């Protein structure tokens, strides 16, 4: 004895990035990896005069990885791998909430959502050489445009665990990024050196629409 | 891409109202349509919105009067508003949603005299 | 693990 | 139901000059304000989608800036085609709320 | 008869009252 029900409610998504930098063993002129890493965030906002607490996990896929070769001497500046996101790539945002509307996202008929767009811009990162002038990687920007939503549940032995996923499409914007003291020719994208530019969070606001099968 | 309004133009108080917004150049199963109005000497006000699938969001003050529905085969969206008074005299528009609430393309607009 | 992707009122399932 | 108030109702300018139009929001709207243009005998048209992002088919002399509660709108050079009334919208919460309206006058 | 080629199973666009399905 079941029934279908509709929920039209607002949503705010607050998230941020993370990274991982490592160096290679030796005299100290060569870097090994400048890559991305997932990040978590916890916050509290109000809809309809009621406080809700939510959580967010941000990851990435489809990543373009670059390189630079300064020479073969022991004192040459070599970056073995740094990676950007540009125009053929996706960024993934998980989301779950404290409301009574997420108690009914078990058996879902349909789900759609209208969201704003946000721009993520880059910062700066000094490559610290022990002798000589330091190079620096600076710039970059992309914009995030929405895509579909995915619900996935996982059947282990103990208890079911499910998660909800927002997908986003990218489009490159200005300014370009550059590395100094080298020959990299002013490319586009958002690298993983200083991705969230000293800010506390990014923010996307919108509204969704959920139809689900509930007991009666 | 166009939007075209049509209505009576003149009506007695405490009566009904029926306006059809005929769309062209896009489909009503991929985009969503707004309704707004502007009284004489007033700013623009928001009335309603129908989603891609048939589902509506309404204004809180005018919730117990109006209803929005659409036809997908013959591409049109119609509006109804009953128990009208001398305050409801305005010019009604129909617009298309682009992002969250950005009003991208606009209609020609018909006026209502009471 | 069962996932479902919602594109235009049609479920796109995978196992 | 965020109230969006505009301070002035009329502006005056020469055949080439800078124009400044502002409006304030009641609560904190994180950089989500649109701008519109309705010429007489016409329908409105969208110009600036976000707080600073221009639209595709817009002349270059239009620009916008501001965040938080204060939001401004500027024009670099005036024309004879630029006589209209201008509006600022709020697209952060559930009812979208327009402003009062500021009319430009040719002097 | 009608748009999208599905058409009482409900009142949605994609329900039978077929392009995708069995």
């Amino acid at each position: 004895l079941w029934k279908e029900m509709q929920y039209n409610r607002d949503i705010t998504i607050r998230f941020k990035f993370a990274n991982t930098i490592i160096k290679s063993g030796g005299l100290g002129y060569k870097w090994s990896e400048i890559s991305f890493k997932p990040a978590n965030y916890q916050y509290t906002y109000t809809r309809d005069g009621e406080e809700v607490t939510a959580h967010t996990t941000c990851s990435v896929n489809g990543v373009n990885d670059f390189s630079f070769n300064g020479g073969s001497l022991p004192t040459d500046f070599v970056v073995s791998k740094f990676e950007v996101i540009k125009e053929n790539s996706y960024v993934y945002i998980d989301y779950w909430d404290d409301s009574q509307a997420f108690r009914n996202v078990v058996y879902v008929r349909s789900l759609a959502a209208n969201l704003n767009s946000v721009m993520c811009t880059g910062g700066s990162y000094n490559f610290s050489l022990p002798v000589g002038q330091w190079p620096v990687l600076t710039g970059g920007a992309v914009s995030l445009h929405s895509a579909g939503v995915t619900l996935s549940t996982q059947f282990t032995d103990f208890v079911s665990l499910n998660s909800l996923r927002f997908r986003f499409r990218l489009a490159v914007e200005e300014p370009h990024f550059k590395l100094t003291r080298t020959r990299l020719s002013r490319l586009y994208g958002l690298p993983a050196a200083n991705p969230n530019n000293g800010k506390e969070y990014y923010e996307i606001a919108g509204r969704f629409s959920l139809i689900s099968l509930v007991p009666s | 891409v166009q939007l075209k309004e049509s209505g009576p133009g003149l009506v007695a108080p405490s009566q009904s109202l029926s306006i059809t917004c005929t769309v062209s150049g896009f489909s009503l199963s991929r985009y969503s349509v707004h309704w707004v109005r502007q009284p004489p000497g007033k700013g623009l006000e928001w009335l309603g919105m129908i989603w891609n699938g048939g589902s509506t969001d309404y204004n809180s003050a005018l919730k117990s009067r109006l209803s929005i529905s659409k036809d997908n085969s013959q591409s049109q969206v119609f509006l109804k508003l009953n128990s009208l008074q001398t305050d409801d005299a305005a010019i009604y528009y129909c617009a298309r949603n682009s992002g969250f609430d950005l009003f991208d393309f606009w209609g020609q607009g018909t006026t209502l005299t009471v | 693990t069962l996932s479902t992707q919602f594109t235009d009122f049609v479920s796109l399932n995978s196992l | 139901d965020i109230v969006m108030t505009q301070s002035h109702k009329f502006m005056s300018t020469s055949v080439g000059d800078r124009v400044s139009i502002t409006c304030k929001a009641s609560q904190d709207v994180t950089s989500a304000v649109a701008w519109y243009q309705q010429k007489p005998g016409q329908s409105p048209k969208l110009l600036i989608s976000s707080a600073s992002y221009r639209y595709t088919g817009v002349p270059d002399r239009f620009s916008g800036s501001g965040s938080g509660t204060d939001f401004t709108f500027t024009i670099s050079s005036v024309q004879a085609e630029d006589l209209a009334v201008y509006y600022c919208q709020q697209h952060y919460s559930t009812p979208p709320t327009f402003g009062a309206g500021t009319k430009l006058e040719l002097k």
